[PDB]
């Protein structure tokens, strides 16, 4: 199953790639 | 006002044409204020990178959804017993019928099943259980990560590549062809023998494990001293490279084995490709070389300029790609239903059909964009004196020979096919359907022989398969084309004659809008300085006889129609083809596909009934209630398209300034002012929404239909075949 | 032009004493009553006609309802402020800021009030009970 | 004159720059060299005029006093920089060093009597005035 | 095995589109 | 504003200046036509854009063009 | 110094925009959505980890005491508003002082909104059943 570890998890991966996102769409401006 | 930053002209509009237009030519880089063109090509390698991370994105989504919400493993253990789930719902605007018809039977919640075959797809790579797809998850978003950095990073002013960079035509083919298709390929051939065969032999492999674990018991000794025939071999140990052809009887699917020696073949041949170009080392083809020396006497200067015509033209090489991809779409659509490769992806119908009709949509978007792309070179980057008589300046030289013709074949197809439907749908009402015009598709037939096909009366020109492919597949290819159950080679009728004639209209009439459209973007008797005024405009007014729609992006705008009523024929008839098949009704639909009331009546009468009573006031709701809903909404949305395709701008500003002079003598309201003056859409602008609500509204409409009547009368079938001898 | 419905007396007067338009008002105090009055009759279609109206919490999900019809309504007065920068005193961009403020909190206090009184109207007759 | 090479560091001026007061020292350089900041960390003095906003007196007195002790730069100039913008000269006062005796300035904070002949504190009681008068 | 995050919904389909059309609105609107 | 252009196939009809219903245009003295002159456009700012000059001229192809370009308040055509 | 934390455009961006450096707000409204976003989660951390939290008053024992937590900072804030004296428009005395009360508004206000939808977030899926 995907325990409530691995959902705390993708999110902390999630919001690392955000903040890739952000820094590309900022250079990208 | 300062939005739009790259357009002095549109930020100094004080119109709510302001905010429209810096949306509509936001991406549009080439005409932004003070763009050049090595900026251009180092802000599009950056926005690639942003485009794929959200590719890879939505791939982890989709992965995470199914591990956290959908049933893989319960789905693993029963594939015809359990529905795949895309992911579970939580709307508060449910009401208890509605929670219950989403809650699939001893569920814990409303669910969505899945119809875009991921669990096919999953576990025939050989995934197994939820922490395969929740680390696909995280991987997949790692991935992003790495190319979000990646394109932040090439933003840098120390690694911006130079122009000479992305000019280097040789290296990225090259690279290309050899890394980005050949190494790949054969890193997916590694993992089907290494992970997806051993899955299916029921061995697990995963990362724990797979160093440890010879994919072959030979392993790698015959590679290397050329004994190669040994992972062919049944006697020593389970084979991993087979050509034996054709589908397996067991699964209705491609063999895995086959699969893999797929891949690991074309990996060599993309490889060797990728080997053609010269780059650094001195040896290699010269691309400007091979175009210059191809010059005969007919076509005048050949392919000479060709060169710097494509590699200086960013919507060439576009229009190419797209028309590429485009063609490749659609064989990946004709090619997933008549040699499907995932396991239990042919018994779920909804899945084959969803499938099919995704995929052509997708080929017909990719198809008009190419034309379009197309029309814009040649008003934006198309130089005359750099093509002199070379083969793209000969094609405008004869465009009216071309356009005339092209005229031609679109009347002398629409004329005969719409009048032997007629004649058929005359015949039938008047009690004669002996007299229909039933012509045998004998060519297409010729076409089945020529591969294995035994059709009576109808020669294997040059001997059949047994003389023209004598290879090792021979076997398992002419005994899964002639089996009953196997989807390749349909049987086909006088039906099958009359729509492929039909999508042949559809091809040749939007293939001339279109190349009409390519061909006098530059000019025409009635506007011959028309590239001065660019792609899209709205008209040059009503003189000489009036010239609306005169522009290449009217045409695309015309041609969008056209593109979703042929694949709109194109989907139809696979539809109704494999319904047929599917519940047992072919001789159904051999009759009755004809004449165009059958394709009425049997094909969209009788199937819009489940949908249609997806709600109602006897019966309350079931599953199908959200495709009855967005069924009715794709027909608002559609009709909406046409108040803007027919009501045109001028009535709508008369009645704005009537808005306005409201606005302003309203008390307690005129004290709020708008800061943007309120105008109505331009001329383009209501083109352009009305076909969007018109493309949309048809895309909903059918995908609402296309779903709902598979998955209520022809959900789940066998796929299973006994092969033919 | 000048018609009978631009130009009666006490319905001019009527209109020059709304708090948007009533003579010495600061912009919060205008915001603060046009709020009250807003938010107190809001709360009657949300109570009365709202999913839950017939169940017992009828009348604190059109509370809740209301406020959240008044936070994003809120969100663009106090937006439309922000970028004014048109006229002198009440059209000031902190006049209409003030305005926002003031339309905020009244509003979901005339709400609350109109929610208190519905809730709580048999205490009106519970002397003679 | 411009302003010494440097990048920039955490150590110089505040709010107190912008308010009450600030520093400006004022040198000449016959080569342009490396000096340690009062602030923290090196910069380099041009071939020129040197000019350098400072929070403190004593870190422009610290500067003066590098810049003689190492580099033999002698003409250093300290003036006081009033937020209004006007510029105070506060040293060297006279143009003449501190060190060196000059006729021409006034003796201030002279007590004509050995330390130990100070009164005592209960002659001093219930006044201002203290013992060091 | 009904897996999901009301708050989660409410906040990235209701709270933020809301917010990011007030920021939107401030971006086309300034200046 | 739109760009008004005159091309030298100007004969010197004045049929434009005339369609023009925002007084964009007039008429100088030229040499290069036996009228002995040619339409102008000083008065661009003023141009709606309505090609009403394109529909009077009377040469092949037009000896006037206009080109639209950015909107303003004036070429937009707005009383508000 | 400058640093790649002290100069990022779309960091620069959301500083510049949150209500304490928005252009165009009055005070009040600066206070009012600062105090209504700091009530709003501060409840949180009262609600769930406080003495009562195991029993059924846990959120109104939370409730009033995110209220408390506001009015001693808005005492802080207040007299800091009092004392100022130093600079024009958003630093102005006035100006700090309707910040103060704003903050105290929004706060309670957040606080209590919060305490709604955590004691009635039942009622949104109340028409399934
Ligand atoms: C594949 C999706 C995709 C990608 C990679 C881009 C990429 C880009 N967009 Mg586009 N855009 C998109 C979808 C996309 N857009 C869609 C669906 C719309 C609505 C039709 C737009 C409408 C749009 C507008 C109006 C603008 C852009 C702009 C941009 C550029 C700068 C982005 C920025 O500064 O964001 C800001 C940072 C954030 C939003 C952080 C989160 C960048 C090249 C801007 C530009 O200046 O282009 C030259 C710009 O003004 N885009
Ligand atoms: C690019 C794709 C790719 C990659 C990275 C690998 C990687 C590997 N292969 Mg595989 N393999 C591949 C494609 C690939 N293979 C293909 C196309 C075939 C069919 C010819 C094979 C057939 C194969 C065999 C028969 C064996 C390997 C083995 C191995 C492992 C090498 C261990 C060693 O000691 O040497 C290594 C993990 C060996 C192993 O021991 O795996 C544990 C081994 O015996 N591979
Ligand atoms: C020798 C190794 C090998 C093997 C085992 C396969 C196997 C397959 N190929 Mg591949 N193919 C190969 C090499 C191979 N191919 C090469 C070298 C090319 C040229 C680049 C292709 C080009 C190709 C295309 C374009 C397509 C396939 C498809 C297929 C599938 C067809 C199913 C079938 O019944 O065909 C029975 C076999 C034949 C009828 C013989 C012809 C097979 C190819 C065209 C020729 C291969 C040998 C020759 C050099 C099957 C998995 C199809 C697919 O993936 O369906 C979804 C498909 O569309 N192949
Ligand atoms: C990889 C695929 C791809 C890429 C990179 C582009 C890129 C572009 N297209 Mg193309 N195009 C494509 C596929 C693609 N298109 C497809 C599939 C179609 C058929 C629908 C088209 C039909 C098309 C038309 C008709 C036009 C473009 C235009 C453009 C340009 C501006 C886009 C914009 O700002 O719209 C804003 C996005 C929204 C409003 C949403 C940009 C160069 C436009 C242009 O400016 O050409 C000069 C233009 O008029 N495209
Ligand atoms: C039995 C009923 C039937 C009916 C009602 C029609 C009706 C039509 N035919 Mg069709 N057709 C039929 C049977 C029928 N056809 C058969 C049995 C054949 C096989 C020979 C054709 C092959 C055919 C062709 C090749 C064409 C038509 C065309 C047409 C349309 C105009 C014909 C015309 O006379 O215009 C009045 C005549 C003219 C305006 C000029 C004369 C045109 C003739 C056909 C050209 C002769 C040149 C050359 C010898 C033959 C064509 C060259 C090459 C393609 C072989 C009209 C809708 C034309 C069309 O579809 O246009 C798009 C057309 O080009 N038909
Ligand atoms: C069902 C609706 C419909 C039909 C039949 C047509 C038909 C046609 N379109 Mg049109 N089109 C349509 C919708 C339709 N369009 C829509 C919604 C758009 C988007 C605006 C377009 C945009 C469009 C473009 C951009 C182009 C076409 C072209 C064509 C012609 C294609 C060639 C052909 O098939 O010849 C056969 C002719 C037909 C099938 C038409 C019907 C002929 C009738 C049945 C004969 C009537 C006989 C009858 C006895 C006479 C009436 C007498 C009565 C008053 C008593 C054909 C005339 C192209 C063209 O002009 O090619 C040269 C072209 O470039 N269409
Ligand atoms: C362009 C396509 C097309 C073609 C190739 C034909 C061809 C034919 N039709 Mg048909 N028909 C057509 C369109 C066409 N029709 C249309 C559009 C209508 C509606 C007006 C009809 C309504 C019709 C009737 C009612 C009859 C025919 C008949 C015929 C046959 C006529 C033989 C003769 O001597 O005259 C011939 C096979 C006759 C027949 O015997 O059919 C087998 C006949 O009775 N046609
Ligand atoms: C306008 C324009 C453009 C565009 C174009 C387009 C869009 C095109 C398209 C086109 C296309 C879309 C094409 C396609 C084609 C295809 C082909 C050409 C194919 C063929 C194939 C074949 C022939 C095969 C054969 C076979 C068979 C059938 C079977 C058996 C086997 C074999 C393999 C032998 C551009 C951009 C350039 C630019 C300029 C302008
Ligand atoms: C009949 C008539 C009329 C009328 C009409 C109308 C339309 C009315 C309405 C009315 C209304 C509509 C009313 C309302 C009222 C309200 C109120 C009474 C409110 C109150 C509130 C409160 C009290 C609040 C409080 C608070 C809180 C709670 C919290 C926060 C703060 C505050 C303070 C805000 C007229 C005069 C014109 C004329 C004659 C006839
Ligand atoms: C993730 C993320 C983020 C976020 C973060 C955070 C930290 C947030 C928070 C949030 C929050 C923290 C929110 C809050 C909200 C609040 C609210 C929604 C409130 C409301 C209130 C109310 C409605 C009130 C009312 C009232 C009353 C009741 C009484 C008195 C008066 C008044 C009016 C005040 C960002 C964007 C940065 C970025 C991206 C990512
Ligand atoms: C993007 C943004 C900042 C939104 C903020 C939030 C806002 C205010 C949303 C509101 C959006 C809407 C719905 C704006 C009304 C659109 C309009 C002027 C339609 C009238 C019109 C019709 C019906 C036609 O058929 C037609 C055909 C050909 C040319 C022109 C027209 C035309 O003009
Ligand atoms: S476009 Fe219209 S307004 Fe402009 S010059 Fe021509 S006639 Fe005059
Ligand atoms: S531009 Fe045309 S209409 Fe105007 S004066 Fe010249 S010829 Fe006549």
């Amino acid at each position: 199953v995907v325990s409530g570890a691995q959902v705390a998890i993708a999110f902390v991966v999630a919001l690392i790639a955000g903040i890739a996102a952000l820094l590309l769409s900022t250079a990208l401006g | 006002t300062r939005f739009p930053k790259f357009s002095q002209d549109l930020a100094q509009d004080p119109t709510t044409r302001r905010i429209w237009y810096g949306i509509a030519t936001a991406h549009d880089f080439e005409s932004h204020d003070g763009m050049t063109e090595e900026s251009l090509y180092q802000k599009l390698f950056a926005t690639h990178f942003g485009h794929l991370a959200i590719i890879f994105l939505w791939s982890s989504g989709n992965l995470f959804h199914i591990a956290w919400q959908g049933n893989f493993e319960q789905w693993v253990s029963n594939p015809t017993g359990v529905v795949p789930i895309a992911h579970a719902i939580w709307d508060p605007h449910f009401g208890k019928g509605a929670v219950e018809a989403f809650t699939p039977e001893g569920g814990a919640g409303p669910v969505n099943a899945a119809y875009s075959g991921l669990y096919y797809l999953y576990y025939t790579l050989g995934m197994r259980f939820n922490s395969d797809l929740y680390q696909g998850s995280i991987f997949l978003m790692v991935l992003a990560t790495v190319f979000l950095i990646a394109g932040w990073l090439h933003l840098q002013p120390r690694f911006r590549p130079s122009l000479a960079w992305f000019k280097n035509a040789e290296s990225r083919l090259n690279h290309h062809l050899s890394a980005l298709f050949g190494v790949s390929s054969l890193a997916f051939a590694g993992h089907m023998i290494h992970v997806a065969i051993p899955a299916a032999r029921g061995q697990r492999v995963d990362w724990s494990n797979f160093l440890n674990t010879l994919p072959h018991p030979a392993g790698l000794a015959p590679f290397f001293t050329g004994n190669w025939g040994v992972y062919a071999d049944p006697q020593a140990g389970p084979p991993i490279l087979t050509f034996i052809g054709g589908l397996n009887p067991a699964t209705g699917t491609l063999w895995l084995t086959d699969i893999a020696h797929h891949h690991l073949a074309i990996a060599v041949i993309f490889i060797i490709a990728g080997h053609m170009y010269r780059t650094n080392f001195g040896i290699g083809h010269s691309i400007k070389e091979i175009l210059d020396a191809h010059k005969g006497p007919l076509t005048g200067e050949g392919h000479r300029g060709l060169y710097d015509t494509i590699n200086n033209s960013l919507h060439f090489q576009l229009g190419l790609a797209l028309a590429s991809l485009g063609v490749v779409t659609s064989l990946v659509a004709q090619h997933t239903y008549a040699l499907p490769a995932y396991f239990y992806m042919p018994q779920d119908h909804t899945t084959m059909a969803a499938l099919y009709t995704h995929h052509q949509y997708i080929a017909g978007f990719l198809m008009v964009g190419a034309f379009a792309h197309g029309a814009i070179f040649f008003v934006r980057d198309y130089d005359p004196k750099a093509n002199e008589n070379n083969v793209l300046a000969r094609m405008l030289e004869h465009k009216e020979a071309l356009i005339s013709h092209l005229s031609w074949v679109s009347l002398f197809l629409g004329f005969h096919t719409l009048g032997l439907y007629v004649h058929n749908d005359v015949m039938l009402a008047f009690g004669r359907p002996e007299d229909q015009l039933l012509i045998e598709p004998v060519f297409a037939q010729f076409v089945q022989v020529q591969s294995g096909k035994i059709i009576e009366g109808i020669p294997a020109l040059f001997g059949g398969p047994g003389v023209t492919a004598p290879g090792e597949f021979l076997t398992g290819w002419l005994g899964s084309v002639n089996a009953n159950n196997s989807p390749i080679f349909l049987p086909i009728g006088p039906g099958d004659f009359l729509v492929h004639h039909a999508i042949a209209l559809g091809l040749h009439t939007t293939t001339l809008i279109l190349v009409k459209g390519a061909l006098d973007a530059r000019g025409s008797k009635l506007m011959p300085d028309k590239k001065d005024f660019g792609f899209a405009f709205p008209c040059d007014g009503p003189g000489r006889g009036g010239t609306c729609d005169i522009s290449a992006w009217d045409a695309f705008y015309l041609a969008v129609f056209w593109m979703l009523n042929t694949i709109g024929w194109v989907t139809f008839y696979w539809h109704w083809k494999w319904i047929s098949i599917w519940g047992d009704n072919v001789a159904q639909f051999n009759a009755s596909s004809t004449y165009l009331m059958g394709w009425l009546r049997d094909y969209l009468w009788a199937n819009s009934a489940p949908l249609i009573g997806g709600y109602s006031p006897s019966g309350g709701t079931n599953a199908l209630s959200v495709w009855a809903w967005m069924f009715l909404f794709g027909h608002l949305v559609w009709a909406t398209g046409f108040m803007f395709l027919i009501a045109w701008r001028g009535y709508w500003q008369e009645l704005i300034e009537t808005l306005v002079w409201a606005h302003e003598r309203t008390p307690l309201a005129n004290l709020v002012r708008w800061k943007d003056k309120p105008v109505a859409m331009s001329i383009v602008q209501g083109r352009l929404v009305g076909l969007a609500h018109f493309t949309i509204g048809y895309i909903l409409t059918y995908a609402a239909f296309l779903i709902a009547s598979t998955a209520a009368l022809y959900p789940n079938g066998p796929a299973a075949f006994t092969p033919a001898i | 032009l000048l018609t009978p419905v631009n130009n009666s007396t006490a319905i001019r007067w009527f209109i020059d004493n709304l708090p948007i338009n009533r003579v010495g008002m600061d912009e919060f105090t205008r915001g603060l009553e046009i709020g009250m009055a807003h938010g107190y009759w809001l709360i009657g279609p949300f109570a009365l006609l709202g999913p839950l109206r017939n169940t017992e919490l009828g009348l604190v999900a059109g509370l809740v309802s209301t406020i959240g019809l008044l936070l994003i309504s809120t969100i663009g007065l106090s937006g439309y402020a922000s970028l004014v920068e048109d006229v002198p005193t009440e059209f000031d961009r902190k006049g209409w800021s003030r305005l926002a403020g003031g339309f905020l909190v009244g509003g979901v206090g005339g709400a609350i009030f109109a929610f208190a009184i519905l809730q709580f109207f048999p205490l009106v007759s519970a002397i003679a009970r | 004159g411009s302003t010494p090479l440097f990048g920039g560091s955490t150590g110089g001026l505040l709010r107190k720059a912008q308010i009450e007061e600030k520093y400006l020292i004022v040198w000449n350089s016959k080569e342009e060299q490396v000096f340690e900041m009062p602030t923290g960390g090196a910069a380099t003095m041009v071939a020129g005029t040197n000019v350098l906003y400072l929070a403190r007196k004593e870190q422009c007195h610290a500067l003066h006093r590098q810049l003689v002790s190492t580099f033999k730069i002698r003409d250093s100039k300290i003036y006081r920089v009033y937020p209004n913008g006007e510029q105070v000269l506060i040293f060297p006062m006279d143009g003449v060093p501190s060190e060196k005796s000059n006729p021409g300035r006034e003796v201030v904070g002279y007590v004509p009597r050995k330390i130990g002949d100070n009164p005592n504190p209960v002659d001093v009681k219930f006044t201002g005035k203290e013992t060091f008068d | 095995s009904y897996n999901v995050f009301p708050a989660l919904v409410i906040i990235t389909t209701l709270v933020v589109p809301f917010m990011a059309a007030a920021a939107l609105l401030f971006i086309i609107e300034r200046d | 504003s739109h760009s008004v252009k005159i091309y030298d196939t100007c004969i010197g009809c004045t049929q434009c200046v005339r369609a023009c219903p925002l007084d964009v245009l007039e008429m100088v003295p030229w040499d290069g036509n036996k009228a002995g002159t040619i339409a102008s456009s000083p008065r661009t700012e003023d141009c709606v854009g309505c090609k009403r000059c394109e529909t009077a001229c009377p040469t092949d192809f037009l000896s006037i063009r206009v080109y639209l370009g950015a909107e303003t308040t004036r070429s937009m055509g707005l009383a508000y």
